[PDB]
């Protein structure tokens, strides 16, 4: 269910194909070259909660490991359904701005699945044997089959001259990518729902949960960035200093660690989860420190840190400089440059809508100032 | 007509891999195969085409003219050329490719043409569209109309043009799944016919500069429990 590093140049050559093919509409970015691969057609996405909005993320699933099995579909296998009813779409022609070189115009490779198919896809049974990766998914996340993609076509080298505005207001000239041929940069999905536990049916149109049985129709968060951030800010004033050290140094020792991070969030997550606290966790005290004077867990303090280690996923090159403005006590002008920039470039930016399209300098932004934010006040 | 193809080689211009299209001519015209393919040779011209080909495919070359086009060409590609102009085409054609080249207009098109490419140009007009289509691309152009669409067509790319007016559509005479893309032009207003069409349409009409009251109807339509209407996306 974890999210992967933040790839600039790469989400902005595949946003700019999103704009030019599909803008305003239902189209998505790839933002990682890392998932270009596991984003195919037939493959199974997760959408969990952050920060920012909803993540995307990889499960390396498909539709074939989870469904039992005048239009083509009676024999052909079953096991090799994915290469038959993949149908490619067409070609198409993506014109570059400036600030991308190509070693003018990227040529790209559209499939789809058959709406043939995707009709098939009612009351269908899910196999007996479920993958790990399938039945452990958190209830509360939603699941999604990858319909439609554009990929390249051959081997590609893109660079962006393009400079960041906070690179200078608080040394590399160009960022480079080479995209290796029939990566997918763009996707459609369709949402799985299953009515219950031996159920899967498709939905086309409209947002709904993927696992509704038992829930009932209920108006979701509607928070802005502000709002979210002061309400995170709150919930740690409601700690305990021994649990304010905690937290501060277990987030600490995350800055540049990428696998403390993500066994820190797959940690704080379990305990979500299930509510429970066992005696086999180092990192005993920030599981503690998410529990309140009565032993209950305060599911505010997990989603609050799961968001700050989310969060620290679009810091790819900015992790050292907090973590030195935290050592030598100088947060304080950090979140003040960050809120300059901000205020400076964005309007309101700070204050944007819950699951906004955000170019990626501007979610660096605000990833930062979260960070930072969460950092001084545990401080 | 061994000796026109020997005469036309004799130009060997630097990268020009004329001999490797001397070798692919000859074979296709002594072996009567269907498709001729001459791309990525840097060619600048070409030769008399054998007269049997089904398929022409010239993609990624430099030329600027093209030879007249054998009586039963079903399908033509030509794409990223400096080709201006593209000759007659015969009745046969179901797909012409021509994308990424430099064209201004286009000569008539076949009626039982099924698939049309020209985005990447700088055409200003379009022909009648032939009633067999079904796949056409003329993003990335400067076309501020478009001709009444055709009853078959299924996937219509026309966005970044020039576009001022919504075209005619075919009154929903046609029922399958279609996906009309008109970002980024200059439309500001869409006829009431817009109300009466079904889910089955797939419009997108973002980047435009919609007037308050288009955009106003716009919102008190989708807004509506009632809407059985297009898919529509309209955001600037």
């Amino acid at each position: 269910g974890s999210g992967r590093p933040m790839f600039s140049v790469f989400e902005e050559i595949t946003r700019i194909v999103v704009k030019e093919m599909d803008a305003g509409g239902d189209m998505i970015a790839v933002r990682s070259l890392v998932d270009a691969d596991r984003f195919r057609c037939f493959h199974l996405v997760g959408e969990k909660r952050t920060f920012f909005g909803c993540r995307h993320y990889t499960t390396g699933l498909t539709l074939m490991d989870i469904l039992d099995t005048d239009s083509g579909l009676q024999g052909q296998k079953a096991e090799f359904q994915i290469l038959d009813n993949v149908d490619s779409t067409g070609e198409l022609i993506v014109r570059l701005p400036k600030e991308i070189t190509i070693s003018q115009k990227i040529k790209i490779s559209e499939n789809r699945i058959s709406q043939q198919y995707l009709a098939t896809l009612e009351n269908r049974k899910l196999k007996r044997e479920l993958p790990f990766s399938f039945r452990s998914i958190n209830t509360r996340e939603n699941l999604y089959l990858v319909t439609e993609t554009l990929e390249t076509v051959k081997e590609e080298t893109l660079k962006s001259d393009r400079q960041y505005k906070f690179w200078s207001q608080i040394h590399k000239g160009q960022r480079e990518v080479t995209i290796p041929p029939n990566r997918v940069l763009s996707y459609r999905v369709k949402q799985l729902v299953f009515p219950n536990k031996e159920t899967m049916n498709i939905h086309f149109r409209g947002k709904t949960k993927s696992f509704p049985e038992g829930k009932s129709l209920g108006s979701e968060d509607s928070r802005n960035m502000k709002e979210k951030l002061e309400d995170m800010e709150s919930v740690l004033k409601d700690l305990t200093e021994e649990k304010r050290k905690d937290v501060l140094n277990s987030l600490a020792k995350c800055l540049g660690k990428e696998d403390i991070r993500q066994d820190l969030e797959q940690r704080v997550s379990e305990v979500l989860i299930s509510g429970e606290l066992h005696m086999e966790d180092p990192d005993k005290p920030l599981l503690s420190s998410l529990f309140n004077a009565a032993g209950v867990l305060v599911e505010a303090r997990a989603k609050a840190i799961l968001d700050f280690l989310d969060a620290l996923l679009e810091l790819s090159e900015e992790q050292q400089f907090v973590a030195e403005a935290l050592e030598k006590g100088t947060l304080p002008l950090l979140k003040d440059q960050v809120k300059s920039v901000m205020e400076q470039n964005w309007d309101e930016l700070a204050s944007s809508p819950p699951d906004m399209d955000y170019d990626p300098e501007a979610r660096i932004l605000c990833a930062l100032y979260v960070v930072v934010s969460i950092l001084l006040e545990l401080a | 007509y061994l000796r026109i193809l020997t005469e036309w080689e004799k130009n060997s211009s630097p990268g020009e891999e004329r001999g490797i299209a001397f070798n692919r001519l000859s074979q296709c015209f002594q072996n009567q195969e269907a498709v001729l393919n001459l791309s990525d040779l840097n060619l600048t011209s070409l030769p008399e085409l054998p007269k049997h080909i089904s398929a022409l495919i010239v993609e990624n070359n430099k030329l600027t003219s093209l030879p007249k086009l054998p009586a039963f060409l079903k399908e033509l590609n030509a794409d990223n050329n400096r080709l201006s102009v593209i000759p007659e085409l015969p009745e046969s054609l179901t797909t012409l490719s021509v994308r990424s080249n430099q064209l201004e207009n286009l000569p008539v098109l076949p009626n039982h043409l099924t698939s049309l490419f020209v985005e990447n140009n700088r055409l200003y007009n379009l022909p009648a569209l032939p009633e067999k289509l079904k796949f056409l691309h003329v993003y990335y152009n400067r076309l501020t109309t478009l001709p009444d669409l055709p009853d078959k067509l299924e996937i219509l790319c026309a966005q970044r043009n020039n576009l001022v007016t919504f075209p005619q559509f075919s009154d929903r005479n046609n029922i399958r799944q279609k996906e009309y893309y008109f970002h980024f032009n200059q439309i500001t207003t869409l006829p009431e016919s817009f109300s009466q069409l079904d889910s089955s349409y797939r419009i997108n009409i973002s980047g435009n500069p919609l007037s308050t009251r288009v955009l106003q109807s716009l919102q008190r339509l989708t807004s509506s429990p009632d809407y059985h209407g297009p898919q529509i996306y309209f955001s600037m």
